[PDB]
């Protein structure tokens, strides 16, 4: 549902996602990958 | 006890961890007992029910707050009590409460934060908030300080109208929630024009000292409630008294006392061994410009640094690279004679492939030959991807200490992982000061579980987590284990040169059995288990040693000619005489030095005059 | 952030009443706090009374039971019901107003109206204030 | 006014200078519209009347305070509000009030000090007082500091009982004098519990300032009446901000804008130039063991000194040689080496004969050699005294600077009085950065008036006092005056050495017409209005100059052999060649060096293989 | 630097008369000034009255005008008249003396006597208080 | 009137005075001379 600018931005099976809160984008990362771009691993816990 | 039991916290803002309950998971995992957040407090996704008591036991946090997205009915954040807020959510303010409801008009009902009356800095947010009910009678003033009421906007849209009533003696309608101890807590307002700072009462003995943050239990500048800028066990100062008071009278120095070090919000006497120490006297995590990190006797000193300076390249993520999330095409290129790198490495997928968002370029794998004038690091090393081109980590063949004084999560000095590299292949990393170690996540890196790691760890706490690396089932059939040649200690792959200590002596960097001394074609020594060449002037011996030592002073026998046990190339001519007068001698048969007569000018082939002709 | 205005200030006889009002001259009234505040010729600026933006009074201890705050969201005004005067409430009359606040303190009040003049007859004229 | 006028003050205690007149009149002009006393207030021998109005006019003093043998009734000291006592008086009271009665039963009768309520430091004495009344009824407490109630031993014998009695109204019969106004001013017992510092009232508002001394007019650090420790401007502060602030988030430290220096009691941007200023950022007098005066820029700075130091050498009258009070034949061993003093130098009368009291031996005048080795002084000098033997100061031949940052009753940096010297002969002296310089008493010392000192000052307010002196009638007439080669700027005796600046050029360090370009025995260059010597290799010219430099490089001609313009010795032989490899050349009539052919071992006499026979 | 040692304390009723006495061990007592001071039980320790050693009155309000604090230099003794008692006198009394200081403050006197209880008899049996 | 201990320690015809006050001994310095061993010049006035 997001438009071509921001289309294609999250790494490692980040997908964009609308804040409809105050109309911004954002990443939904995996489980056990952090980060806005979903780069950090998990660190303290699954290796 | 005697410090509070502290969590790392999180900046991730609006990242959704898979789904909502794997994220209250993770939150719940992070800060389940914890009593001071060191990071930032992301309330985001918490959805109805999803009780969580184990957030009450929060009493403050270092940075900003983000409640976002929660359509929970009960946030019971009683006992957190102030916010110190040295970052702000979007260079704004200090609390975000944004967007607390659900599709069916359920959000955010309770919240009896009754403790919490005092931020340090930033703003507030409120929008979005119809279930909110009691907060709305809080009368900030009191608790946000005066820099930021411009800068505050906020707005209470009570829609709904399914609200509480405060309790009548509650301070003028100013309540958290039902009940009397819910009754909003004000100790500012109430403070006399006399009491600057806060008070307990408006008697003007209850004046607390200014350096109290949220309030005092007494004038003295003990009973702060909490240390506004540090914490000198009981006492709340503003500055560790320096290490020698400025006498007025002699107009010199005296040693003090008093003096302290001003480490973060700690008066102490004593840095953490890593730390680097100033003249100034407080503890201190990198030279500035003006100098460069002199050894003076086994600590850290910015010893002023007479004209060039080895100077300091911003790791990244910090100071003039702070902008890149990841060392790529670009930023790389600043590294050229770089000694000291002042921060962090991160190497990330993004880098190699390029970033079509900002627009860098690929990262050649031929452009790793830069890291090999890196020497040292102040910070954690974080690798998340590697070219296909390499398997050996050649880039860090001279990486030699990771002081690792920030880590990341404050945990991990270092962080190698879902790579595709065989051999550690890191020859002169000797020592990490302070910091854990976490190799996970390799797929067939073998030499992992095998380095003694209590000799490279110095401080208290340094753990180690090497798991999910190739077994040594699969390493040891393919012989991917120490060498013959690597001491038991430790190695890091399967070359002679990659052993941590050799088992007796080594040729330079590579170790190897026994020293040629006998025959063979270098000529060497043993000097401290190691193999040394001797100077040409030594004569090789089938038998006898050649040498003992490095200059040709130690040779047993002369290849040419022979003046004593110092072999020179030739008998000496224009050696040091008479105020550097040129003396003249002449060779012989036997290869022995004599003294020429004065006459013969040209030289001499005999004694007296009979010598040279001409 | 909006303006201030008084209206009401005058003269009467001792022990009479009289009724004063501050109007607000901007919006959002309802989120204002409301407070009165006194000065007695050739003395200091002092507290008279406040009203809370969520409707909670509270008085000076001097006018406390001889006074009655009060205010109007609708009209965005506020009102002051001033009975059994005495000589001693001579005094120049000012409205503050604040949204995040509702304080006794001069200082915590950063919104200002322009005041008036507010009298009462000596005593000759009257009698003794009970 | 900004700064309050002060007057020096004097340590002497008893010294009776001659009558009572006398001495009453020294004090008279020392202390007359003085502010602020630097020194000690010494009252003694204050006989009947001799009516002290100027006393009035004095405020606080910085030392100790001597009241003793004053007949005197009145002593009208009522301004006097405060002593701060960094000397005691025999280590012992900072005020010493004793044996004030004379032999007819008259002594100190009125003393309405109502404003001196504060002493920071010391005790009281009092004994001996039998006309004394009104100051019995004092309650001390206020006014001395707790610390020291114990040391004081104090009594009032009012013996006469001739005394006058308080007016009621005063605070519970303690006052100074008659009347309303001198009824005893405490602003210290009423300060309730709350209060720990000084206070105006009991009213808990009026809470002064901890770093108030005197008392306060407000609670705010300004309204101090007195500045405890620092006194910058208004405020009262306790040390001056250091020049940067150490940020408690980063670990680093930032530059402070509220950064200043702290010079004795203020908190300054800038210190006086003589000063020597320190990063740590206080300007300080002189270094310690750990360093010396490292040149930075022209200002000194403590920069640290790497194995062997320079050190420095108490002066006398500090550090280890306190207790001598002139530089006798026992101290002086200890000036073996010494490039740096840190202290003054008292060279007096008795050093020189013996003293019987203190068991020193006669100064030997031969051992004035030591002298020497100093280069520069700290503080200032005295000389009294010089041996017969020597009329020129051959002494301080090689003494460069005179700091002066110390000087002589803070006004002189140099004092030579009542010699029997003739020539001042001091050639190396050529800086005196600041204090005054005074020359009198000299019987017989010409040169003194001829010197241009505005060239030697550098600072504002340095004064000459050049007076008594051989006139320059007498020395004119047997040519005690500026030498022919002398320039007019100043001349230090009538030998050509002793000039300040030379007329045209000098050998050395002796002043002469021009260089010996032409002829005579040494030739010589001109570079920098001097004449330098030739190289040797530099061959005489009868007509034309022989060399323009230092080297050998600049010789117009050669006086043996040829190689360039460079003259060398002879043909080079074993001059850097391929990777430093012996080279062989040959000479000629015509003194041209060629290479010899590889062939001849024993050099060669010719080109080729005939060349070299054997 | 001397001792010092109380004396009178005791029980009384509502209303009546008493006279207390403190007396000093050692010399020069002229060159103390004295103080009384009182402790009601489960209270803490409070002011009563003083006299200078350059004997100069000074009374407490609550006592003022009851209470009559005197000193006798021959004797080296004080003294303390208590007329109209009131059953809020009940307490442990204590008497200091300094030689520097004439103050109120219970800290600037730092040489003490042991102290005496003092009761008053409760309203019961005589008269409430005028 | 000074006895032999402390006669004749005083400098620049500085002379023993017997200091009845506290039973010590000084010096009677002459004008112009300062110092209690009478050592130190007047400075500010008369050279
Ligand atoms: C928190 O940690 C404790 C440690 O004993 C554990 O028992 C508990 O289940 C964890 N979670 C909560 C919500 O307390
Ligand atoms: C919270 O309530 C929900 C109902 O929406 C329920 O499904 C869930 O089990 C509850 N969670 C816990 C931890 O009890
Ligand atoms: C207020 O916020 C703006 C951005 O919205 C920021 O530039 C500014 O620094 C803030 N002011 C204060 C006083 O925090
Ligand atoms: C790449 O590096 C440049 C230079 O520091 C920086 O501006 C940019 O943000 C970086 N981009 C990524 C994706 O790391
Ligand atoms: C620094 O640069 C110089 C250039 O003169 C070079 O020779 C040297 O290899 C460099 N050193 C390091 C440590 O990078
Ligand atoms: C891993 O490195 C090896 C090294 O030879 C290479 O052959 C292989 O292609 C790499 N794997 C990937 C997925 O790039
Ligand atoms: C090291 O020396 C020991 C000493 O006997 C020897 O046994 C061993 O073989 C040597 N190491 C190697 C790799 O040869
Ligand atoms: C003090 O100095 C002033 C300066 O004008 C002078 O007139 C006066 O005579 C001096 N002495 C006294 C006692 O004022
Ligand atoms: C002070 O009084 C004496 C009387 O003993 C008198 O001789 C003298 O002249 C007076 N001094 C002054 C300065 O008036
Ligand atoms: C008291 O005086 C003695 C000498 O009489 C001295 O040693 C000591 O330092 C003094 N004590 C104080 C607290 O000044
Ligand atoms: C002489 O010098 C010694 C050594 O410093 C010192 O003890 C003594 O007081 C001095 N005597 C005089 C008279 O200067
Ligand atoms: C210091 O002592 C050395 C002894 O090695 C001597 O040669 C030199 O002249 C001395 N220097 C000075 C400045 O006194
Ligand atoms: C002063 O010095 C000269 C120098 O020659 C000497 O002749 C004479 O004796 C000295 N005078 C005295 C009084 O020592
Ligand atoms: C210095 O040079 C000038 C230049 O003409 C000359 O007149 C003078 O005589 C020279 N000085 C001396 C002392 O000869």
């Amino acid at each position: 549902e997001c438009p071509l600018s921001h289309d294609g931005y999250c790494l490692h099976d980040g997908v964009c996602m609308y804040i409809e809160a105050l109309d911004k984008y954002a990443c939904n990362c995996v489980v056990g990958y952090i980060g806005e771009r979903c780069q950090y691993r998990d660190l303290k816990w699954w290796e | 006890l005697e410090e509070k039991k502290v969590c790392q916290g999180t900046s991730n803002k609006l990242t959704q961890l898979g789904t909502f309950e794997d994220h209250f998971l993770s939150l719940q995992r992070m800060f389940n007992n914890c009593e001071v957040v060191l990071g930032n407090l992301e309330i985001t996704y918490v959805q109805r029910n999803y009780d969580l008591s184990f957030l009450k036991t929060i009493q403050e946090v270092a940075g900003y707050v983000l409640i976002a997205l929660n359509t929970v009915e009960r946030i019971p954040l009683e006992n957190l009590q102030i916010i110190r807020g040295n970052m702000y959510y979007e260079n704004s303010y200090a609390l975000a409460v944004l967007s607390n409801y659900d599709a069916n008009k359920t959000g955010l009902k309770e919240l009896p934060m009754r403790n919490l009356q005092e931020i340090l800095h930033g703003a507030v947010r409120f929008s979005n908030n119809p279930a909110l009910c009691n907060v709305e009678s809080i009368q900030w003033r009191d608790i946000v300080s005066s820099d930021f009421l411009s800068n505050m906007s906020m707005d209470f849209q009570n829609h709904l109208g399914s609200c509480q009533k405060c309790d009548p003696s509650c301070p003028n309608g100013s309540c958290w929630g039902a009940g009397e101890e819910n009754c909003q807590k004000l100790t500012k307002i109430i403070c006399a024009q006399q009491c600057s700072g806060r008070c307990r009462g408006k008697s003007p003995s209850d004046c607390c000292h200014n350096q109290c943050a949220a309030g005092c239990t007494g004038p003295r500048e003990s009973d702060c409630l909490v240390c506004r800028k540090f914490r000198d066990e009981a006492t709340c100062k503003d500055t560790c008294p320096p290490l020698m008071l400025y006498n007025p009278t002699t107009y010199q120095m005296d040693v003090n006392p008093e003096g302290k070090y001003s480490f973060g919000a700690t008066c102490v006497k004593k840095c953490p061994r890593n730390y680097v120490v100033t003249d100034h006297g407080s503890c201190v995590r990198a030279c500035g410009a003006d100098s460069y990190e002199m050894e003076e006797d086994g600590v850290r000193k910015c010893k002023k640094c007479e004209g060039p300076c080895r100077k300091v390249c911003n790791g990244i993520g910090i100071g003039e690279f702070k902008d890149s999330l990841s060392i790529n095409a670009t930023n790389i290129k600043h590294f050229k004679n770089c000694t000291s790198i002042s921060g962090d490495l991160h190497i990330l997928p993004v880098a190699f492939r390029g970033d079509s968002f900002t627009h860098t370029p690929p990262l050649d794998p031929q452009e790793l030959d830069i890291l090999k004038t890196v020497k040292e690091i102040t910070g954690f090393l974080l690798i998340q991807a590697w070219p296909e081109n390499r398997t050996d980590l050649h880039a860090f063949e001279n990486l030699e200490i990771i002081r690792g004084r920030t880590k990341q999560h404050g945990q991990f000095s270092l962080a190698v992982v879902s790579l595709n590299i065989t051999s550690l292949g890191l020859r002169s990393l000797k020592e990490i000061s302070d910091g854990d170690v976490i190799i996970s996540g390799n797929k067939n890196l073998c030499y992992a579980n095998t380095i003694n790691w209590k000799k490279l760890f110095g401080t208290s706490g340094q753990k180690t987590k090497i798991i999910s690396n190739r077994g040594e089932n699969s390493c040891k059939a393919t012989g991917q284990v120490c060498h013959a040649l690597c001491s038991p200690e430790g190695c890091w792959g399967p070359e002679p040169r990659d052993c941590v200590s050799c088992r007796n002596v080594s040729r330079g960097r590579e170790c190897v059995d026994k020293c040629n001394l006998l025959e063979g074609e270098p000529r060497e020594f043993v000097e401290n288990s190691e193999c040394i060449q001797c100077h040409p002037e030594c004569l090789p011996q089938a038998m006898n040693i050649t040498c003992t030592g490095r200059g040709p002073d130690n040779c047993i026998q002369c290849a040419h000619y022979i003046d004593g046990p110092h072999c020179v190339k030739t008998c000496p001519a224009g050696v040091m005489g008479e105020n550097n007068t040129l003396v003249w001698k002449y060779a012989d048969a036997g290869h022995v030095c004599h003294l020429c007569h004065p006459n013969c000018t040209y030289g001499c082939t005999g004694p007296g005059l009979e010598g040279c002709p001409t | 952030q909006v303006q201030l205005q008084e209206s009401g200030g005058g003269s009467v006889q001792a022990g009479g009443s009289l009724k004063l009002s501050c109007a607000a001259s901007g919006r959002s009234f309802s989120t204002y706090a409301m407070g009165w505040f006194r000065q007695a010729p050739g003395q200091d600026r002092e507290f008279v009374a406040t009203i809370s933006w969520t409707d909670s009074t509270d008085y000076a201890d001097s006018v406390k039971g001889r006074f009655t705050i009060s205010r109007d969201n609708a009209k965005n005004t506020g009102y002051l019901q001033m009975n059994s005067l005495k000589p001693e409430d001579t005094a120049v009359y000012y409205c503050a107003a604040d949204r995040w606040a509702s304080s006794r303190r001069n200082v915590d009040y950063d919104y200002w109206g322009q005041g008036t003049q507010v009298t009462v007859s000596s005593h000759g004229s009257g009698l003794v204030p009970r």
